[PDB]
């Protein structure tokens, strides 16, 4: 994906810090509240009525934490996220069909997902390097569509 | 659209910002700067290091931009009348570039607001830049003139009873095309030729003759298929940029002497303002 | 760039019919008509204050075919289009200031021209493999943006 070593560590140094479980599903939570149309896919799920019912939902949740704990194991392989998420990607086209633009919201909710949570320990540049690896991880995900 | 329960919640955040707006409005940029970095393609005039005082007066200026809007909020066109002339006949910003300022001043503002950036507050700050981008980048082409109204209705005249065949048409070179759109239509046969993509390319050309007929009152005629697209089928917005892109191949491929460039010109800005009142209702 | 024998048949087989001066002044005066912020770049070129004076501005002629003219030496090396655009990247970013946004307005403005100049011979398929040739173009003129 091209990192410099610098950025590499930046994103690693933080990521230590992180709670997946917690930060997973308020990432989860917030995108079907700011983005609530990316809740199409989640109607099983239950009471999606109110951003607290979304918010407090244990499936939101537990999905979340599903979704970053993937997202987690992608750090470690950062040289090569595209044969790390091919199986993944190739399985949310032709079973899930996730248009590869909610990967991208779910990018940048993440993103102030960790601003929020660690403040002015998310410096710009930490955000920087933060951006490349989740637009990198959107990329990967999308890459086996057709 | 600005719910008065937005209102409320921008006015809080903002309040909360109070003084700091500035530092605020520069850190942002110096964000955008760094994370999305051809954003600088617009700024090779300043000293774009960092703590320069052209870019902390440049977040000054903004900052004080979205204050007006903030003490303006019902009536942002005007408030922001000026600044909106000014991006769209001077520095002529790409649009695009508006939605990477607007992640860049959310993430500023989370970073600084511990206890006010709630869910619903998010929510709220997104929707609220969201309006003053499209406020700012309104008058670049400036929304449909009676002469784009009068090309419009000749060239779908012309369609005609084709109508039917150029949106399954359509449909089709969206699929081949950008194959991400097909993730909405997974109960169906995709092949050339498809009666379901004929039956859908039909309901679609059926409802923009609906909206040529009712031009001058677009949100009202469409409104039941806003409610369907928001609330139910929940396309993401993203993709009516692509079907309108291969609505406009379409036509130029079937109508060699109406698609002028001042047609094509007016085609472009009426699909936007379909796609705009499409996914009006969308949050 | 990797295209199917398919999709690069169909690209250099309809690029042969095609007058690179007349589509070139074609392709780059409907960009300045249809957004027309797009003229942000071109400010010593004279009137484009209307459809008629852009289109038959010679400079936008001139300048149309010199553009389109780098990107058919582009469809002679699909396999690279990066190492191919490098200089030209380098030229628009440091140079010139472009933001990279307008290559893709200008892909698909191309992709109109063509459906116009050539009918029902721009078939779906056709314009499928365009789409991804002009993406490509695109991607690598931005890819030395910094
Ligand atoms: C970088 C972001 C994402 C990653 C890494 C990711 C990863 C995963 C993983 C690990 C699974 C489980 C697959 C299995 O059963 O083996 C999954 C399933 C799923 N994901 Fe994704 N996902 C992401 C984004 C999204 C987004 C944004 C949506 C939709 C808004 C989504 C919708 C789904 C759905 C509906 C399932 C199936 C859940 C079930 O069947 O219970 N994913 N995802
Ligand atoms: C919420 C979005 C924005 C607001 C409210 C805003 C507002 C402003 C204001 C108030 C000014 C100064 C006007 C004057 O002093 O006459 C300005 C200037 C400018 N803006 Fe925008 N702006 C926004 C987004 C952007 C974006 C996204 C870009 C480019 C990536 C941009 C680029 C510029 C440039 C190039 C200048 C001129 C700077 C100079 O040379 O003095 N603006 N903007
Ligand atoms: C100019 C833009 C569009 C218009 C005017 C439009 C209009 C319509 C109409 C008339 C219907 C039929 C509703 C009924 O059953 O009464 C429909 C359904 C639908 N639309 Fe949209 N549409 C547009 C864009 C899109 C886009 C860009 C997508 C997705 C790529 C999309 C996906 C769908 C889906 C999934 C259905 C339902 C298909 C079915 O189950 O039969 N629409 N649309
Ligand atoms: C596939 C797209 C494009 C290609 C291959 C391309 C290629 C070129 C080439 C070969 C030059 C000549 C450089 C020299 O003489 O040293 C040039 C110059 C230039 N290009 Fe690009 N270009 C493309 C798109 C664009 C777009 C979309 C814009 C802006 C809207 C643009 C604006 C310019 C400008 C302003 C110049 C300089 C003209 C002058 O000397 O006044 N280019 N381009």
């Amino acid at each position: 994906m091209h990192l410099t070593p610098e950025e590499k560590s930046a994103v690693t140094a933080l990521w230590g810090k992180v709670n997946v479980d917690e930060v997973g599903g308020e990432a989860l939570g917030r995108l079907l509240v700011v983005y609530p149309w990316t809740q199409r896919f989640f109607e099983s799920f239950g009471d999606l009525s109110t951003p607290d019912a979304v918010m407090g939902n244990p499936k939101v949740k537990a999905h979340g934490k599903k979704v970053l704990g993937a997202f987690s194991d992608g750090l470690a392989h950062l040289d090569n996220l595209k044969g790390t998420f091919a199986t993944l990607s190739e399985l949310h086209c032709d079973k899930l069909h996730v248009d590869p633009e909610n990967f991208r919201l779910w990018g940048n909710v993440l993103v102030c997902v960790l601003a929020h949570h660690f403040g002015k320990e998310f410096t710009p540049p930490v955000q920087a390097a933060y951006q490349k690896v989740v637009a990198g991880v959107a990329n990967a995900l999308a890459h086996k569509y057709h | 659209m600005l719910s008065p329960a937005d209102k409320t919640n921008v006015k809080a955040a903002w309040g909360k910002v109070g003084a700091h707006a500035g530092e605020y409005g520069a850190e942002a940029f110096e964000r955008m700067f760094l994370s999305f970095p051809t954003t600088k393609t617009y700024f090779p005039h300043f000293d774009l290091s960092h703590g320069s005082a052209q870019v902390k007066g440049q977040g000054k200026k903004v900052a004080d931009a979205l204050t007006n809007a903030v003490a303006h909020v019902d009536d942002m066109p005007n408030a922001l009348s000026a600044l909106s002339d000014l991006h769209a006949h001077k520095l002529r910003v790409d649009p695009v570039n508006f939605k990477l300022l607007s992640h860049c001043l959310l993430v500023t503002l989370a970073a600084h607001l511990p206890a006010e950036f709630t869910p619903a507050v998010h929510a709220s700050l997104d929707k609220f830049l969201a309006s003053v981008s499209t406020v700012l980048t309104s008058k670049y082409r400036g929304v449909l003139s009676p002469a784009d109204k009068t090309n419009v209705k000749a060239a779908w005249g012309k369609v005609g009873a084709h109508a039917g065949e150029y949106g399954a048409e359509a449909f089709e070179r969206m699929f081949l095309s950008f194959p991400t759109t097909k993730t909405y239509f997974p109960h169906f046969d995709l092949s050339h030729g498809s009666a379901q993509v004929k039956g859908q390319g039909k309901k679609v050309a059926d409802a923009l003759t609906n909206a040529v007929a009712h031009v001058d009152d677009m949100p009202n005629a469409l409104s039941a298929l806003s409610d369907l697209h928001a609330h139910k089928l929940r396309v993401d917005p993203v993709n009516f940029k692509l079907l309108s892109h291969c609505l406009l191949v379409t036509l130029a491929a079937h109508l060699p002497a109406e698609f002028t460039p001042a047609v094509h010109a007016s085609l472009d800005k009426f699909l936007a303002s379909v796609s705009t009142v499409l996914t009006s209702k969308y949050r």
